């Protein structure tokens, strides 16, 4: 938790209702934006910050959160926008004669500004006499190991957690969520959707030679004409449907 | 890696030529058929003066000629004539240091590599080949550009890639895209940049979200045991309106470069290529001004505001 | 480069005690946990138990009830461990591992031999 | 206390063959295992850790694989360096760490 691995994720579609129904995440808690929204939303960054925590400390990692942990050891933004998830995982980070692996930093000067990780393992002086690098008298290590184990109780078991901090600006807009796929209906009149370009029309067979980069074709009036399907690259014109005047 | 250095660096003058009508390339992804479009963006203007530099690969012979850094500005045209792959990748930045984040470019004998960090490139940055005589295929065996790379930000790797050969390409940042434009053509001629017209196929466009005022090239570098040099020429865009033929399958034919002269500027505002006999009101002549002159009273004194936002009471 | 150093060979008789050393010289000694592993000729190796100075605490293996009791100066950076009762059985390279970053023993001890005889 | 299985434990090779050592556990201890190598009269060295990983400096020679109960170290390319007694570590229950009963690995 002192010092939480943090992955950048961009440049990729991110499927986050996969996620979701993926496993039995005992917390799931999304501020800024409703978890089933994830996939209708584009992401500048995706930012994972992973660490194990124990039971009782989960609770901590929110926004507006005090404590050891959201004080020393990882500090959330007011302005937080994105998702916390976190797993009971007491098969794999707690063992019979206790897994220290894990530190949480218990002792610091002052707490921590939002997203930082401070890894200096200096003995922190709580006395007037100074330390010298050396622990006793009002000189404390400043990490304590947390000693998991499969007997412990419910609230002191490993919990995994993934904070997912979305950076949401949309402007260079790279991490996106899964793109809708409905069956293509040529010969008829249908409200199309393609790329995000609206429009409504009736779909059919071209036999015009458009060149690879070339995604959609306009008329004389820069109305649009044909368009290319991304799914399958093929050809489709766009012809209105059929209007008049209903004279008696 | 780590740089390889050099005693002796030397750069050859640089050199000048015309553009004729090459630059064009489609602006847009929008299909179009048979029909004269006009489009106001970053083109490089027609019959431009377009400087150009020759690239040594062989040594023969202690001498290192250096590739210059020529400015970026609002987008470059980089034209290389060559018989074999002698130019092989770009390096765009502002710094070109590790303070600030810098974009490299190369096709080497593998694939496409494009790489956004914070590279430290050499002073001579190096791409060395050498001939594998049992194989009878030069192989490359030297790949020293920059000493230290921290902070990627974006990678591409685009499809593995090893009588002159013209490679013309555009590149172009704009809203924080990195849009490269690229045409092959078989040329025949021996030296200078050919007249005649192609437009320029977009590659790929790359959203690296950086600064680029400067350039440089790297040339391939062909280690022998122990004349034909390479040549490329550049030039710069400015944002001019060009009026481009599409023909039925939809490729660019011809352009016009307006504003370049009176009859381009007749032929975009009857959106024609081909003008009839007769007087065509085009445009407006305005003399624009030379100098800016103000002349406010000859007061010194100040106004008291000091009296009326520190008044020690304000009134009711 | 941590470098483990043990004691001399100890010579002992049946039904004393011995008390080993294992010298950890760089690193920081406050976070990785040192283990005891032992090794009968002719046998594979056996662990014996774990000192873990971050929570301060001495571990020992369930078949040795009492037998190991491990102790260490964190001043001096030096782990020592202690085998009561010694037996004919007990003859053997008592090696000091350090289970570092990944719980595995990737450092380990020169070992030293430890002979219990008449 | 998790007992752990090795199997073949006495085995045979040539130079620059391929060998399959299996260590299989009593308990599904995850993926917490490691392999080490004992040449004799010197110290074991750590080469596979959380049974996949490759500890840093080992040849890229040595493969492990496995998950659950059963595991495989395996050498790709046997070298006349290669041939010690391998062990397999089962660091999931700290009370006590098994050990494996001993892989001799001897030139054929
Ligand atoms: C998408 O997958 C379909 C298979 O259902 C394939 O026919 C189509 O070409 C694919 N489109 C791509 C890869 O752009
Ligand atoms: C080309 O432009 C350069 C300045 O960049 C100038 O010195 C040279 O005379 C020009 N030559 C021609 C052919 O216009
Ligand atoms: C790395 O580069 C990014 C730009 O993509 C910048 O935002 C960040 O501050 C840089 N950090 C480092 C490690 O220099
Ligand atoms: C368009 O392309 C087709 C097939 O590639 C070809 O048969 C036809 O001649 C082309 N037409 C023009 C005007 O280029
Ligand atoms: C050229 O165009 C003019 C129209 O301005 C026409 O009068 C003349 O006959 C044309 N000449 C030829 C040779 O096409
Ligand atoms: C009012 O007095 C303060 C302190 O002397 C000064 O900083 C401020 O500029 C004054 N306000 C105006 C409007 O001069």
């Amino acid at each position: 938790v002192y010092a939480w691995n943090r992955k950048r994720i961009s440049n990729c579609v991110a499927d986050y209702s996969v996620l979701y129904n993926s496993a039995s995440f005992s917390t799931f808690k999304c501020y800024g934006v409703s978890p089933t929204k994830l996939n209708d939303l584009c992401f500048t960054n995706v930012y994972a910050d992973s660490f194990v925590i124990r039971g009782d400390e989960v609770r901590q990692i929110a926004p507006g959160q005090t404590g050891n942990i959201a004080d020393y050891n990882y500090k959330l933004p007011d302005d937080f926008t994105g998702c916390v998830i976190a797993w009971n995982s007491n098969n794999l980070d707690s063992k019979v004669g206790g897994n220290y692996n894990y530190l949480y930093r218990l002792f610091r000067k002052s707490n921590l500004k939002p997203f930082e990780r401070d890894i200096s393992t200096e003995i922190y002086q709580a006395g007037s006499t100074p330390c010298n690098g050396v622990k006793g008298f009002n000189c404390y290590f400043p990490l304590q190991s947390y000693g998991f184990q499969p007997t412990y109780g419910v609230g002191y078991q490993p919990y995994r957690v993934v904070v997912l901090s979305f950076e949401l600006l949309h402007a260079p807009a790279t991490v996106c969520g899964p793109k809708k796929s409905t069956n293509l209906v040529k010969n008829k009149c249908v409200n199309f959707n393609f790329n995000g370009l609206t429009g409504t029309g009736v779909l059919t067979e071209s036999n015009k030679k458009f060149l690879p980069f070339q995604q959609f074709g306009r008329d004389i009036a820069d109305t649009t004409d044909a368009v290319r399907d991304p799914q399958t690259l093929e050809i489709l014109d766009i012809t209105p449907c059929s209007f008049g005047g209903v004279s008696v | 890696s780590q740089c390889v250095n050099f005693t002796t660096r030397t750069q050859l003058p640089p050199a000048y030529t015309n553009s004729f009508t090459r630059g064009v390339y489609y602006p847009d992804k929008v299909f179009r058929s048979s029909v004269l479009h006009s489009t106001q963006d970053l083109f490089l203007p027609f019959f431009s003066n377009v400087t150009w530099f020759h690239a040594i690969h062989v040594s023969g012979g202690t001498k290192r000629f250096a590739n210059p850094v020529l400015p970026f500005n609002d987008g470059v045209y980089f034209a290389s004539t060559e018989k074999s792959n002698i130019i092989r990748g770009w390096i765009f930045g502002t710094t070109l240091d590790s303070k600030t984040q810098s974009l490299l470019i190369v096709n080497n004998a593998t694939n496409v590599v494009i790489k956004v960090c914070e590279f430290q490139f050499c002073n001579d940055p190096f791409l060395g080949v050498y001939y594998h005589k049992n194989n009878k295929s030069w192989m490359e065996s030297e790949f020293r550009v920059y000493s230290s790379a921290n902070n990627c930000t974006f990678e591409y790797v685009s499809q593995p890639f090893l009588f002159k050969n013209l490679r013309e390409f555009v590149f172009k940042n704009i809203d924080g895209y990195f849009k490269i434009y690229s045409k092959h053509t078989p040329i025949n001629l021996v030296r200078g940049l050919p007249q005649g017209f192609s437009a320029l196929e977009p590659l790929v466009d790359l959203p690296i979200g950086i600064n680029i005022t400067r350039f440089q090239t790297l040339h391939i570098s062909y280690l022998t045991p122990g004349a034909g040099a390479a040549a490329y020429y550049v030039g710069y865009l400015q944002p001019r309106t060009f009026l481009l033929k599409y023909n039925e399958n939809g490729t660019i034919t011809d352009a016009v470069d307006c504003a370049l002269d009176p009859l381009s500027e007749t032929k975009c505002t009857l959106k024609s290529f081909t003008v009839e006999k007769g007087i065509y009101q085009t445009s407006n002549f305005r003399v624009q001004p030379t100098e800016s002159i103000v002349r406010f009273p000859n007061i010194t004194n100040l106004c008291p505001f000091g009296e009326v936002f520190n008044a020690t009471r304000f009134a009711s | 480069q941590v470098q483990l150093v043990e004691s001399g060979a100890e010579v002992k008789k049946p039904g004393s005690s011995v008390k080993v050393s294992c010298k950890a010289s760089g690193g920081n000694f406050n976070m990785y946990t040192i283990s005891w592993v032992r090794q009968a000729p002719g046998r594979g190796l056996e662990w014996m138990g774990r000192f873990i100075p971050i929570a301060n605490k001495a571990n020992y293996a369930q078949n040795f009830p009492g037998r190991v009791t491990i102790t260490a100066d964190k001043s001096t950076s030096t782990v020592y461990m202690e085998l009561r009762s010694l037996t004919s059985d007990d003859t053997a390279v008592y090696y000091c591992a350090r289970s570092g970053s990944y719980d595995a023993f990737d450092v380990w001890g020169q070992g030293t031999m430890v002979t219990v005889s008449s | 206390a998790i007992r752990m299985t090795q199997s073949p434990s006495t085995l045979s090779a040539s130079v620059g063959d391929r060998v399959t050592i299996t260590c299989r556990a009593s308990q599904t201890i995850n993926s917490w295992l490691a392999w080490y190598q004992q040449k004799p009269g010197k110290a074991p060295k750590l080469l596979i850790y959380d049974a996949s990983n490759l500890e840093s400096g080992v040849p890229s020679r040595f493969s492990g694989s496995g998950s659950g109960t059963e595991f495989t170290l395996t050498i790709s390319s046997l070298q006349p360096d290669d041939f010690a007694t391998y062990y397999c570590q089962q660091y999931e229950s700290y009370s006590p760490i098994t050990f494996g009963q001993g892989t001799r690995l001897e030139i054929k």
